[PDB]
């Protein structure tokens, strides 16, 4: 596959699902799966969620660069 | 005289409450000799109520039917009336000293929230930065209403986590 | 100046940070205190500046308790302030205010040389720019060095040596002038004559203070 | 540059530090003019009290001088607003108060609209023909018939010579008046009469003195003599 | 004494106010339980995990208010 | 010491400095200014 299908690894991104914890925080890209899931994109937050955990994986389309 | 307040200079319930605790302190004075430490003790309450009963007069404070004085709320009212350090001056003061733990609490938010680990400098606290941000913050409004101005001190709705609807 | 020098105590591992540079550097250090240079050198001025008080201090006590013993009217270093504001011109208030005033420039640049070297010899006081500057951390010289025997290095290693041993000795001078009077109620030389002339009897333990009396027998 | 240092030996800030400006001396310990817009506030700011410092410092002293050597017979500063008052042709103090107030109403909004936006009153047939005079040339310094003496047209050294010692002079009148206010309200008497005082008997005569200024010396000083 | 004792009511409705809004306004979703529209009005808890869930549900928030408005009243 | 200083520097400790410089200054305010209500000089 030419390029990536997802963002650059260790870019920071944005997370707009809405039921997710992380909804409108910014993460950093750990990897993204080339095989095709339904959520590729792997995102660590340094804020954990009150589960404990500071990783998730999201879809193409709920990840954006993070505005300034 | 207003809201039917008679001043504490010129009250009748306020003298009467004087007497009773000068009476109920010399009760208790009459009980120890002259020369020991309570008798001391017991004479520098008296002349701390009396100069409190003396101070409390001719300074516009009122009292109503029962000689305790009341505060006169309303500025204007009070500006006109010789009562804005009841209750006007001192919510000014007040909000000077909240402005400036709020401005360096602040200052040390956003300067924390830099380095690596901020949880850390939060749990640890920098003393040197606490102190520096401690006596920075003397003009705390001239620096909120400008970085309100410039738009530092709000943040952008889509940058703050939101709960789902 | 240091490895095989005279510690405090004999057999005593020196610390580290004491490594028999500075003056009077015998490795006492049971709290690890000046562990950092800059709370290091903090310390050193501020052991200077206590030193060159106390030396001031004590010769002063001493010079006048010396005087009152001779026959000069002077009154005992204990509460002597009361009768010379009885005498002085200057009434108190004014008096402590004014030192404080002729003081604050002094220790603001005692102060800013300390945290910056060399700062203070920059012309900004008057035109000044060879003096006012910083010789050592706690050694300004310049214009507070009018002779200059400071010159020689070794010179000046063993006058700050005799410097720091006695401000310790007028440390230990003011501390002993305050228990003694706080316990004889005397001037320092009337303690002084008292132990030389008595010395068998007249000491610590017959003052009626500092060992306690309770059965007496 | 930097005219001096207000401290030395202590950091310069960074805003201040290579800042071209007249009359500083890097004395930002809180670092209110980060900003550039607003250090020109704040230097149009301190321009302006300093103008008011000047202009009633040299209201309060001169004529007060004059009364001292006795060739005038004006009262003091605390009371003369009292006796103008109570003047046999005195305009009331409202009327006064508001009128004056509405003028200054109107220099203001001029300050404001020329800040806000630089050489803005310039906009033709605005003031009856004379507004082509008032655009400003710097930051607080509008010339025209502000400077109708055309002093201001020098070299441009001369030109921040003049504007230090304004400044220098203006931060003088701020500490004198800030000093009449507290020295009158300790002693109740006139600057003047407080120099006079001073001359005469300088350490019976001082701020520690007093209760007033610094409550307790004076407890601490009755314990002493005592 | 009148007016203080009328600040205390205005406590009281602010308070009873503000826990009987926070539980309608979140009725539906929440950052600990964004799908709370699916367990319906009134449902006990979601568990002990992610880091304790009772008392979640609007109902709780309607059982202490009344509580609230009893010391109101 | 700079253990010990870090030490210090915990929330608690700096806490504890807090609260014994904010209570002494209000008390000796309160003490060398005996029941103050009324701000008047
Ligand atoms: C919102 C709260 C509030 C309330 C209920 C009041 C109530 C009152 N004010 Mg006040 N006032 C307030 C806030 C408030 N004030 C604030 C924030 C200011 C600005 C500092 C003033 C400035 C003010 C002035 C200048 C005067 C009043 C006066 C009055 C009285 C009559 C007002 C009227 O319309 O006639 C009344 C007791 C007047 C008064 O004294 O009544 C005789 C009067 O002259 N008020
Ligand atoms: C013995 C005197 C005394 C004491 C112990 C208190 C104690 C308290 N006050 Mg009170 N207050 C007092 C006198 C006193 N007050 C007086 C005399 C007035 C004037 C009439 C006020 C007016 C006042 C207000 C308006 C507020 C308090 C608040 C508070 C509480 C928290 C302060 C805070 O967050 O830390 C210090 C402050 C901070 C860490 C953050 C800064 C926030 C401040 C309030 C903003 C100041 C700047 C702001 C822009 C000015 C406008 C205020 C706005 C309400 C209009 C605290 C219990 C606050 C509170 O309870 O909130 C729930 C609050 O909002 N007080
Ligand atoms: C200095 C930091 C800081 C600042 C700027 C604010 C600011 C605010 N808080 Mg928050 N808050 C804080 C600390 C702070 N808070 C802490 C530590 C707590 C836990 C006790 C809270 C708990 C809290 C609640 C529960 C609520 C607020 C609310 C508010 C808002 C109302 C203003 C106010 O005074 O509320 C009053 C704030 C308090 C009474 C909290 C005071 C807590 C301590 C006494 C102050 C801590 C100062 C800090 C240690 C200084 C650090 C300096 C550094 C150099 C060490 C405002 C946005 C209210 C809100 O949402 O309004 C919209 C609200 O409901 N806050
Ligand atoms: C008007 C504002 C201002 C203020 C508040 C200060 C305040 C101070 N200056 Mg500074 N100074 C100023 C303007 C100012 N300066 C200007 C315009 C100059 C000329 C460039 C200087 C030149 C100056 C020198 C040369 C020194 C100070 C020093 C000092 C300190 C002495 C304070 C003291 O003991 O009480 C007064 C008694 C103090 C921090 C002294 C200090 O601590 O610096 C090392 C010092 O040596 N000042
Ligand atoms: C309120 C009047 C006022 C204002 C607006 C300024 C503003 C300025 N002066 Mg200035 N200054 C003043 C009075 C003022 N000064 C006085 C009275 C003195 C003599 C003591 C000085 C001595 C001084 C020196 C020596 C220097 C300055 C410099 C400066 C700049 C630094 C920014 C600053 O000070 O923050 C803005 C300040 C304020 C908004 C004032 C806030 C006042 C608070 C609210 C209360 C203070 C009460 C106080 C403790 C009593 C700026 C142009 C430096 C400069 O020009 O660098 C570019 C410089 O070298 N000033
Ligand atoms: C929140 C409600 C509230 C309010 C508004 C008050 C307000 C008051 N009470 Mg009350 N009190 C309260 C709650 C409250 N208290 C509670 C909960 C208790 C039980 C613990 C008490 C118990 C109590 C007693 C037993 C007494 C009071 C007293 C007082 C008065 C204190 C005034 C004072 O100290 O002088 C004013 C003090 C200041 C302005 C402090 C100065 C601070 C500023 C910021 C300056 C800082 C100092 C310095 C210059 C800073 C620079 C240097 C620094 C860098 C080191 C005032 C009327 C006393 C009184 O006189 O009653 C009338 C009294 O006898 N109260
Ligand atoms: C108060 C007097 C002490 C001031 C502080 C000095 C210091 O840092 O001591 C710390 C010393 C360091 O020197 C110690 O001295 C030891 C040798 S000796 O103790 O001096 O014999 C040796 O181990 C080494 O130098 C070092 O560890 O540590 C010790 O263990 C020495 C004894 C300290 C405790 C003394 C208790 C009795 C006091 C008198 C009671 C009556
Ligand atoms: C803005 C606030 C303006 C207040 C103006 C007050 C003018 C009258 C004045 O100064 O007299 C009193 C003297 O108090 C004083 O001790 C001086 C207070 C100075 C107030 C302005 C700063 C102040 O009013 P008061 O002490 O009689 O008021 C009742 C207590 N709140
Ligand atoms: C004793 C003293 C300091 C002692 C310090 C000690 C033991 C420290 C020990 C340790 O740190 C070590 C080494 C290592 C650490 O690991 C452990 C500890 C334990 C922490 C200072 C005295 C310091 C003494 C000083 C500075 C004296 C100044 C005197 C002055 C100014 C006199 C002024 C007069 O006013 C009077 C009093 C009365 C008038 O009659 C006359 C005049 C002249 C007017
Ligand atoms: C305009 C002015 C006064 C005007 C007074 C007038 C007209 C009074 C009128 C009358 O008297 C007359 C004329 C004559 C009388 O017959 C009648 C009356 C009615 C009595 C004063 C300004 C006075 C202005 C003053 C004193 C300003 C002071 C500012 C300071 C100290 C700022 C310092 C700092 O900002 C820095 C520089 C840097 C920061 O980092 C730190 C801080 C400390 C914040
Ligand atoms: C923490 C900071 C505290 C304040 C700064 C340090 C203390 C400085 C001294 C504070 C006290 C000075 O004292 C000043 O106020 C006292 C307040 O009752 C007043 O005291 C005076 O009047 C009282 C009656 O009103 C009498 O009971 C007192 O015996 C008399 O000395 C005086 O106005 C003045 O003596």
């Amino acid at each position: 596959k030419k390029k990536e299908v997802g963002p650059k690894r260790g870019s920071l991104v944005k997370v707009l699902r809405p039921e997710s914890y992380w909804y409108n925080q910014v993460g950093k890209v750990v990897s993204v799966d080339q095989s095709g899931i339904r959520y590729p994109v792997v995102v660590r937050f340094e804020n954990q969620n009150y589960a404990g955990v500071s990783t998730n994986n999201y879809a193409l389309d709920e990840v954006t660069d993070p505005p300034a | 005289d207003v809201a039917g307040l008679t001043p504490c200079s010129e009250s009748k319930a306020y003298n009467k409450l004087e007497r009773k605790e000068l009476k109920t302190l010399e009760k208790r004075l009459k009980k120890y000799e002259p020369g020991s430490a309570p008798y001391l003790a017991l004479q520098a309450t008296k002349e701390r109520t009396q100069n409190r009963f003396k101070n409390y007069a001719k300074a516009g404070l009122l009292c109503g039917n029962d000689g305790l004085p009341h505060l006169i709320s309303d500025p204007g009212l009070a500006l006109r009336f010789n009562h804005a350090g009841e209750v006007f001056i001192p919510t000014f003061g007040f909000l000077y000293v909240a402005g400036y733990i709020g401005h360096v609490g602040r200052q040390y938010i956003i300067k924390s929230k830099e380095d690596a680990k901020p949880t850390d400098k939060e749990i640890i606290l920098d003393v040197p930065l606490a102190l520096q941000l401690a006596f920075q913050g003397w003009a705390w409004p001239l620096a909120a209403i400008q970085e309100l101005r410039n738009g530092s001190l709000l943040e952008k709705d889509e940058n703050i986590t939101v709960s789902p609807r | 100046a240091g490895a095989d020098r005279p510690l405090w105590s004999p057999g005593s591992q020196p610390p580290a940070w004491l490594d028999g540079s500075l003056a009077g550097d015998y490795g006492f250090d049971p709290l690890h205190l000046s562990e950092e240079p800059e709370m290091r050198k903090w310390m050193v001025q501020a052991e200077l500046v206590h030193a060159r008080w106390a030396m001031l201090g004590v010769a002063g006590i001493l010079f006048t308790s010396i005087a009152a013993k001779n026959g000069a009217p002077f009154p005992d270093w204990y509460d002597a302030g009361k009768e010379a504001i009885k005498t002085s011109p200057a009434p108190l208030g004014s008096l402590i205010f004014t030192e404080l005033l002729l003081f604050g420039w002094v220790e603001t640049k005692r102060l800013y040389d300390l945290r910056n070297p060399g700062s203070q010899g920059d012309g900004s006081f008057l035109g000044i720019t060879d003096g006012l500057k910083g010789k050592e951390n706690g050694y300004p010289g310049g214009l507070f060095d009018p002779m200059g025997m400071s010159k020689n290095e070794a010179s000046f290693k063993e006058a700050k040596v005799k410097e720091i041993k006695n401000g310790r000795l007028a440390m230990l001078a003011f501390v002993g002038f305050i228990a003694q009077h706080h316990a004889t109620h005397k001037s320092p030389i009337d303690n002084l004559v008292d132990h030389v002339a008595d010395p068998f009897h007249v000491t610590f333990a017959t003052n009626g203070v500092s060992v306690p009396h309770f059965t007496e027998f | 540059n930097m005219n001096g240092n207000w401290l030395p030996g202590s950091q310069t800030p960074a805003h201040l530090k290579d800042l071209k400006m007249a009359g500083n001396f890097g004395f930002d310990p809180l670092n209110l003019g980060a900003e550039p817009e607003a250090l020109r506030w704040y230097q149009q700011a301190e321009l302006v009290h300093s103008r008011t410092a000047m202009m009633a410092v040299a209201g309060i002293l001169i004529p007060g001088l004059f009364t001292k050597l006795g060739a005038l017979n004006v009262p003091q500063w605390y009371e003369a607003g009292k006796v103008y008052i109570e003047g046999e042709g005195a305009i009331p103090f409202g009327t006064l108060l508001m009128s004056t107030l509405f003028s200054y109403a109107f220099v203001e909004g001029k300050r404001w609209q020329d800040f806000r936006n630089p050489g803005s009153q310039a906009e033709p047939g605005t003031f009856f023909g004379l507004e082509g005079m008032f655009k400003g040339t710097d930051n607080g310094y509008p010339g025209g018939i502000f400077d109708p003496l055309g002093y201001s047209k020098t070299s441009p050294e001369k030109l921040d010579e003049l504007k230090l010692k304004e400044i220098k002079n203006g931060r003088l009148a701020m500490v004198a008046f800030l000093g009449f206010a507290g020295q009158y309200s300790a002693t109740g008497k006139g600057p003047i009469d407080n120099l006079a005082d001073h001359l005469a008997d300088p350490w019976h005569n001082t701020f520690a003195e007093n209760g007033v200024s610094v409550p307790g010396l004076s407890a601490v000083e009755q314990a002493a003599a005592s | 004494g009148d007016f203080l004792v009328h600040h205390a009511i205005a406590l009281g409705l602010h308070t009873t106010t503000l826990i009987l809004v926070k539980g309608a306004l979140d009725a539906r979703g929440s950052k600990l339980m964004p799908d709370k529209k699916d367990f319906g009005y009134s449902f006990p808890c979601d568990g002990p995990g992610r880091g304790g869930t009772c008392d979640i549900s609007a109902y709780d928030a309607f059982y202490l208010a009344v509580f609230w408005m009893l010391n109101t009243i | 010491m700079k253990d010990f200083t870090t030490y210090l520097s915990t929330a608690p400790v700096v806490g504890l400095g807090w609260a014994i410089f904010t209570s002494g200054l209000l008390i000796e305010i309160n003490r060398f200014f005996p029941d103050p209500l009324v701000f008047s000089f």
